[PDB]
């Protein structure tokens, strides 16, 4: 399996990984309300 | 009388009735094997409980 | 009379008598429920001589 | 496949036994009284709609 | 059936009353593929219901029409 | 009254007295499509009941 | 180790991994029932269902078909394993069951479920040599023993099967 | 009389009789208030013409 | 959870894509690369199915409607509101029914059983792509797939049989409707065999193979043996579903006329013309 | 907080989130390129005064 | 009359005397709920002189 | 399965909750009938 | 099965149990003809 | 009363309960949001005198 | 109250939770966005004043 | 089950909560019909 | 399977549960019913 | 199964996951609110 | 991020990825080849004044 | 499965053949844009 | 279950919030009495 040391070391990866995918996703949404806003 | 309630409608209710009820049979059944179950939690039955297995007496030729 | 139960095992007989009684009962007043003289959820309320009648003989 | 075997004394204890599982004769195909009859009425039934 | 045949389970009577590893292999294929499984047993009366149930539901539906329903749409 | 009030000055529609950014359209679902209120409905659309038979 | 196999890893969905020999320890697709009844399956008048065919005189090969016994076994190594000293019958549905076959190398006669064996032309012509395309025939060396010789019990019926079974995954497996 | 407690279990007897009282009364203040036009002259007195 | 056998079988192997990857199980399910990519097209094509329902006129069960385009778009894809999201979730059926066929070829390898199930489930997919895009190809639109709807499609169904005026007496429905009510019979006939002798009279010793051949016998007039009875019911159910593929198939792309006047054929044999 | 990867295997986790975000993702375009107001391929270039609104009925 | 508990496992009997109430009790809800005059969650709020009544004879 | 002696006090349950639920029943059929007679 | 001694005591359950029920029944039908006969 | 729990796994009941509460909410929301009085996503911000009630007898 | 924990495993709980609030989310935003008040995607920019409302009682 | 003793001694409680209760009763009634008598 | 005492504990909680969830039910009804009587 | 020192700690991180999310909950509906109330 | 690969055998990874895009880029130009707008094989020669717009 | 070293030599070609690919479709989309804007 | 020395003390708190109960809703009666009576 794995130890808690690699299951930290991906947790790392993971919630960076998640949090800079929101990140883009909120530009996306900047944009797209710039061009058309849906309220 | 009873405008929205007819005949057909009836019938089809008894039949759902009696197919659920059906289905029920026959994975008490189906369960007459493998069962139960194995887990990590320990043993698991599903549902429907499972029918006991089954011993079959075979014809004696002494 | 008692006899009977020998042949018969209660614990069949008391399903089979409950299954058989219980298909009647719900036959019995689905039919009456849809007839006009006996929709009673819908015509309950009416008196005797105010329910319906089925139509009689025009003697012709 | 095409190794087929061919029994010539009686498989059931090609061909087939002539016997009795209890109450049931073996070897013919089975009709009995209400197969005969049968045969005699859907004959009829048969024939009455062919001449039509 | 036929995909554990060269392992005898078209030999069904005896894997309901002993079963073997044939009917073990077919349980095992449905319950991977689909979450739940028959016996070798009762898919035979899976079979039987579904057969009787078409003719039985057919005959309900004929014997009510033109007597209760007139027009089905 | 098949569409709303149009403001004659910027040319805008205006719901309920007061104006929409954008051009209005009537909502509508897939084609036009609308559900079967009963059968009452449905055959006060067609025509009457057939006549009795000549025999 | 008494156990054949242990989990690939601790999480609940995991496949486990055989410790030994597979096809010999009865792991995966090489498994068998392993509960089955340590007795010979009976026609309904209660003589044994499957025998060697010389124990039965009523059978015989159809008179247009070739007699297999005599031809050489080809494993799916392309190598000779032996070749078929006899038949076995069922005797409630008349059918072989198994070829019997002596191997080439060694002594032993060890049984070949037919439905594993099949002719170079599926029969339609040139039947000199039978093929097995599921096991070795080093591994035709280890392919389960009937405690008799005449008989087979519904127990030796599911490992001889699971063996040939196995072949198709674990024959050229390290 | 008392002998027709013995073999019963208290809580029992009391889950019962809590039971029954509690539908008796519902049902007569049901009834009460359609015979006797109560509350219907409280609200009446109170109301907002 | 595991059947009291399960874990014996669990291994690894008999994958066709992603190795040891997606090999495990979820529950009772194996998942492999083809189970992936069946939840995938699952998903995706039943949340536009709950879209189409959104979008159209009543959340009914029985009445909801996903309708093709109309013929004027050709092989085209149309507007999504138009009968688009039709042809994506047509495109998603596809693909979760050729990976459900796929995964099933993984499950019968690790389990060393024959291809059988996964061909046998090929004749209902073979099916279904004529229906939704052979026919409408070869008819060079894919506005005649049929609607996605419990009764909608029946409309349609109705509305195909009478563009031919008399849709019983096409050539290839006589024959697979054969087949159908064949297999149902022969599927009645093989589930009481078998129930019957495993479950006698109650005071009886339990049947036999010999006993079941010789009803067999009695009822058919031939012995068919226990792998035949088998063969038969996996050649009637899927010859059903083939003949079923033809007959549609032929209706409009090869013959366009009522199905009545196809049989002047036989009224013009030179024998009796 | 990083003691869910001992309860769960990342690597098919990873595996489900991903295509968990393709699934939702195609969604959401094919609901806003079925609407009338985001129909952008056909009607990007509008500008936001031009872009369709949907009303009710007026209730006259 | 409590050798019924002998006569048939009451953990069985109990879980059929729910399932038996559970369609039952929706059975004449779903009755009265398609009827006119007991269509509740339309009309519940009429007075028992204002709900519906099936007609009289002629 | 049960003993006569269990048998004797789960029948003591069922009977009281047998008829907790007609006092339940009774007075919803009380309160319908005065909300909206049916006959 | 059951021996006759226990036949015995069932069945005097059962015609008891039955009669109930015919009893029930018949007060039904009193209050059904008072309502509205249907002869 | 708890040895209820003795006849029936409470683990099981537990699972049962929660799947019989689920399935009932939803009905009951789903036959609400079906009717005229409470189609409460169209009608909600309706007063309740103004909300819709069934016809009445003639 | 981590007592439950130990009748259920935390891994069961947690799929089950996931699929029930993924399947109750999408529920809920199909229902608003198929009704014509909360069809926020055509006409989400109108003001509150502006947005649909169902028929009253007459 | 609850013993002679038991239950002599839950008798004397069962009779003293009933005629508190029907003394409570009593009162209420005497008030109802000074208010609104009803024959 | 549980002892008793395991089964009086977990009565406890499934009593208090269960009258906890009608409870917010309760006040769920008296909100709906403040919105819009179905009587 | 888990240890009881397992089952505390997880419970720990349950509470918060669950109040968090309906706290995000909490301001979603009061900005639906806003911006078009239901009731 | 390189061991992404150690987590997924990237021999397998290129052939998904390949597949994927495939399959998304044939699906996004069989949406604007049949759009007013972008259907090029037909229009592809107008200006983009000229250019079809889906206004309502 | 390959070896750390052999990961971050894969890994290289992985992101030049990316960003090959990001730079093809990048022009694309310009001469797309170029062509018939979107918006 | 308690003892009977539970029982005993048990006893006398719930008699006393009882009686803390029906003493504020006594309060309670007379105070709207005045306000708005009823009879
Ligand atoms: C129930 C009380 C009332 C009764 C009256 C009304 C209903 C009457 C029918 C009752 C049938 C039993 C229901 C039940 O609880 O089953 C549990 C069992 C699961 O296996 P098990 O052996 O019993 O238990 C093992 C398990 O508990 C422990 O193992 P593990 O922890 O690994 O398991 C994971 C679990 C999680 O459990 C679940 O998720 C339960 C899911 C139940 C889904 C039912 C959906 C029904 C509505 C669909 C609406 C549609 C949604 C799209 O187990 C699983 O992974 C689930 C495996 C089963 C997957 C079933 C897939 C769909 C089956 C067909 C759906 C109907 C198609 C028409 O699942 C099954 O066996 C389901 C399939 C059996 C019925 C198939 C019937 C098909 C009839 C088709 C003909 C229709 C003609 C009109
Ligand atoms: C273990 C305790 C016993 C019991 C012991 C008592 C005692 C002692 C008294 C009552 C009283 C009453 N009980 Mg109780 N009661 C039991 C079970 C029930 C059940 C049931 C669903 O099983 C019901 C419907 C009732 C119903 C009733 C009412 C008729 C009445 C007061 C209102 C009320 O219900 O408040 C309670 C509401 C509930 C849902 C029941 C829950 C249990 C509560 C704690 C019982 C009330 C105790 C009360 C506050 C004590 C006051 C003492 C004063 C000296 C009067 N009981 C259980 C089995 N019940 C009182 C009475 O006779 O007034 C006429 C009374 O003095
Ligand atoms: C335009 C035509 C109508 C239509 C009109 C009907 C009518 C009318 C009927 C059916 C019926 C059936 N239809 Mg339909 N049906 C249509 C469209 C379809 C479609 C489709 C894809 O569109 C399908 C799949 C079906 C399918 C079916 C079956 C489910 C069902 C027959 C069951 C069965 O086994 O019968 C075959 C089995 C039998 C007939 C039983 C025979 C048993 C006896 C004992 C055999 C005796 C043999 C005898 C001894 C041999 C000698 C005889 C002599 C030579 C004379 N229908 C459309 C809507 N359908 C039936 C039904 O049940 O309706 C509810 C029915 O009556
Ligand atoms: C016209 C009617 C009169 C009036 C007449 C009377 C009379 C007469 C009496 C009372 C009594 C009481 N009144 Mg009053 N009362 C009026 C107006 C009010 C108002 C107000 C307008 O704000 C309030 C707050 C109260 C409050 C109260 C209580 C102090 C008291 C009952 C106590 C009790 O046990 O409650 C128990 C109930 C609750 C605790 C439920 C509260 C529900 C809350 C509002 C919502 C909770 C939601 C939440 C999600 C639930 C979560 C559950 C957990 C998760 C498990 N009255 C008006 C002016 N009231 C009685 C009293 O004094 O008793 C001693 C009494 O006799
Ligand atoms: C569960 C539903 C399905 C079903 C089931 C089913 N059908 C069945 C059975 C079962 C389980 C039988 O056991 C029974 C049977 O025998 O099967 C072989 C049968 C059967 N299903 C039949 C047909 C049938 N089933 C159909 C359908 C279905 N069967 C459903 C799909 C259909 C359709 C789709 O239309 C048909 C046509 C028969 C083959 C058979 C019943 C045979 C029967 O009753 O025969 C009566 C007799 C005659 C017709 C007369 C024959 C006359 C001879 C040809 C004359 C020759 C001369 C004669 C010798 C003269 C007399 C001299 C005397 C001295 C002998
Ligand atoms: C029509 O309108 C409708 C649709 C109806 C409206 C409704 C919509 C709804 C309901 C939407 C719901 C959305 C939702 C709900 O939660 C959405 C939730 C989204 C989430 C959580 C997204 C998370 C993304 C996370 C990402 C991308 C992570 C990337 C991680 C990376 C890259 C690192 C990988 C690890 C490495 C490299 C380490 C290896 C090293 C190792 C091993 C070592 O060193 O050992
Ligand atoms: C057409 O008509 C239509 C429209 C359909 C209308 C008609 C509808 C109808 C007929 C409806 C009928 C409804 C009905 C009928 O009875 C409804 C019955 C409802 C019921 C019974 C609800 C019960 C809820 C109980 C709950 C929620 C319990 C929660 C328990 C909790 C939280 C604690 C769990 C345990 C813990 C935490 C720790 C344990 C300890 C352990 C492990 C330890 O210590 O080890
Ligand atoms: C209708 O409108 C709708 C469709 C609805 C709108 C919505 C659309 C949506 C949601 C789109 C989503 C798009 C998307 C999201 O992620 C798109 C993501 C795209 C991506 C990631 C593209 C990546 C491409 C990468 C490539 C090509 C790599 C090539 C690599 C090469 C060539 C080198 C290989 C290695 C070598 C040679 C070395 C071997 C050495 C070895 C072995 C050694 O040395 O050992
Ligand atoms: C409008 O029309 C219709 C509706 C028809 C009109 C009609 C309405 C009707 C009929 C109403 C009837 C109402 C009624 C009838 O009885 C109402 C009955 C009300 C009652 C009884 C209220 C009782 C309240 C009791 C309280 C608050 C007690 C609190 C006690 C506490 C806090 C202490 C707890 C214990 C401790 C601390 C000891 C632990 C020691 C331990 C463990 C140890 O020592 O070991
Ligand atoms: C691949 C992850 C997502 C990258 C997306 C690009 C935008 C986000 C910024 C990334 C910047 C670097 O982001 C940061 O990388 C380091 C390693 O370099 C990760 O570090 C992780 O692994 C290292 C060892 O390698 C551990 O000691 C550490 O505990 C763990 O968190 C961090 O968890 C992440 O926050
Ligand atoms: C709605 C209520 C009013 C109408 C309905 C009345 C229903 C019938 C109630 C009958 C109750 C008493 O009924 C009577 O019970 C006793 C035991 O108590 C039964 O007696 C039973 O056990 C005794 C020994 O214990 C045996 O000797 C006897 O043969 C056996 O039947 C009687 O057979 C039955 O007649
Ligand atoms: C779609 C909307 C979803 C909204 C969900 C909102 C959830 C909000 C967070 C609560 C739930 C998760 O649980 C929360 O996880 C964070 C992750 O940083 C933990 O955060 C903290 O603890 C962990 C573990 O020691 C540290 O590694 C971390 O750096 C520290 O910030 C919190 O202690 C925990 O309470």
């Amino acid at each position: 399996g794995m130890t808690e040391e690699e299951a930290r070391r991906f947790h790392g990866y993971m919630v960076t990984g998640t949090l800079g995918y929101v990140v883009v996703a909120s530009v996306a949404h900047f944009l797209a309300w710039s061009w058309r806003p849906w309220f | 009388m009873m405008e929205y309630i007819d005949g057909a409608q009836i019938a089809l209710y008894a039949f759902w009735l009696f197919f659920f009820g059906l289905i029920i049979y026959l994975r008490r059944e189906d369960k007459r094997e493998g069962y139960p179950l194995e887990s990590p939690q320990g043993p698991r039955d599903g549902w429907p409980k499972g029918a006991p297995k089954k011993t079959y007496v075979h014809r004696d030729h002494g | 009379m008692h006899r009977i139960w020998l042949m018969y095992d209660p614990r069949r007989v008391m399903v089979a008598l409950v299954g058989f009684l219980a298909v009647l009962a719900l036959v019995i007043h689905f039919v009456l429920l849809s007839s006009q003289r006996y929709s009673w959820i819908e015509n309950g309320t009416l008196g005797a001589d105010q329910a319906p009648v089925g139509a009689s003989a025009p003697a012709a | 496949t095409r190794v087929q075997v061919r029994t010539v004394p009686e498989p059931g204890i090609f061909s087939y036994l002539a016997g009795k599982f209890g109450d049931a004769q073996i070897g013919p195909i089975y009709l009995g009284w209400a197969g005969v009859l049968s045969l005699i009425f859907g004959f009829i039934a048969i024939e009455i709609i062919g001449l039509n | 059936i036929l995909a554990v045949a060269r392992m005898g389970g078209e030999r069904e009577i005896e894997q309901i009353t002993d079963r073997g590893t044939a009917a073990e292999r077919s349980m095992l294929f449905w319950r991977w593929c689909m979450g739940f499984n028959a016996t070798m047993e009762s898919i035979h009366r899976w079979a039987w219901w579904f057969a009787v149930l078409t003719t039985f539901t057919g005959g309900i539906g004929i014997l009510l029409t033109g007597t209760v329903v007139d027009n089905w749409y | 009254p098949t569409a709303w009030p149009v403001d004659p000055t910027t040319g805008q529609t205006l719901i309920n007295g007061r104006p929409v950014v954008g051009r209005v359209f009537i909502m509508r679902k897939t084609d036009g499509t609308v559900k079967y209120p009963n059968v009452a409905d449905v055959v006060a659309h067609e025509a009457l009941a057939p006549l009795p038979p000549v025999v | 180790s008494d156990v054949k196999f242990v989990p690939a890893d601790n999480y609940n969905g995991s496949p486990i991994i055989p410790t030994g020999n597979p096809m010999i320890d009865g792991v995966g697709p090489a498994s068998w029932a392993e509960d089955r009844r340590d007795e010979p399956d009976l026609t309904y008048h209660g003589s044994h269902k499957i025998v060697p065919m010389r124990l039965d005189p009523t059978f015989s090969i159809a008179k247009g078909d070739p007699d297999p016994r005599g031809l050489p076994v080809i494993a799916a190594d392309k190598q000779v394993a032996g070749t078929v000293v006899e038949l076995w019958v069922n005797r409630s549905e008349p059918q072989v069951s198994y070829y019997e076959v002596q191997l080439a190398s060694g002594e032993r006669r060890v049984l070949l479920p037919t439905g594993y064996v099949q002719w170079p032309n599926f029969g339609l012509w040139g039947n000199d040599k039978l093929l097995v395309k599921s096991i070795t025939a080093a591994q035709f060396a280890n392919v389960p023993a009937t405690k008799r010789d005449d008989q087979i019990t519904l127990l030796e019926e599911d490992k001889i099967c699971a063996y040939y079974a196995g072949g198709h995954m674990y024959a050229f497996a390290e | 009389m008392h002998r027709i407690w013995m073999g019963t279990d208290p809580h029992i007897i009391m889950s019962a009789l809590g039971s029954f009282l509690v539908g008796a009364v519902l049902v007569m203040h049901i009834w009460a208030y359609g015979q006797f036009n109560w509350p219907a002259t409280l609200k009446a007195k109170y109301a907002t013409p | 959870a595991m059947l009291s056998f399960e874990k014996k079988y669990r291994v690894r192997g008999g994958t066709l894509i992603g190795g040891d990857l997606f090999d495990f199980w979820f529950g009772p399910f194996y998942v492999g690369f083809f189970g992936v990519t069946t939840i995938f097209f699952v998903t995706l094509g039943t949340l536009l199915c709950v879209w189409g329902a959104a979008m159209g006129p009543t959340w009914n069960l029985w009445q909801i409607n996903i309708a093709p385009p109309d013929l004027k778009y050709g092989l085209g894809l149309a507007p999504l509101r138009e009968g688009g999201l039709w042809q994506i979730i047509t495109l998603c059926a596809l693909g979760a029914f050729g990976s459900w066929a796929l995964r099933q070829a993984e499950i019968a390898r690790k389990l060393g059983m024959g291809m059988h199930i996964p061909w046998a489930y090929g004749g209902a997919i073979l099916a279904y792509t004529t229906l939704v895009v052979i026919r409408p190809f070869l008819l060079g639109a894919w506005g005649h797939g049929f609607p996605y709807g419990i009764f909608s499609h029946l409309d349609w169904v109705s509305n195909v049989g009478y563009q031919y005026l008399h849709f019983h007496y096409n050539p290839a429905h006589m024959i697979a409707v054969t087949f159908f009510f064949t297999n149902c019979l022969a599927l009645a006939m093989h589930g009481s065999l078998i129930l019957s002798v495993t479950n006698p009279p109650k005071g009886t010793p339990t049947g036999t193979s010999e006993q079941e051949n010789v009803f067999f016998r009695d009822l058919l007039g031939y012995s068919i043996g226990a792998i035949g009875i088998h063969r038969l019911g996996l050649f009637l159910a899927v010859g059903a579903a083939v003949w079923s593929a033809i007959c549609i198939v032929i209706s409009g792309p090869f013959w366009t006329q009522g199905w009545p006047e196809w049989w002047n054929w036989w009224l013009n044999l030179p024998i009796w013309k």
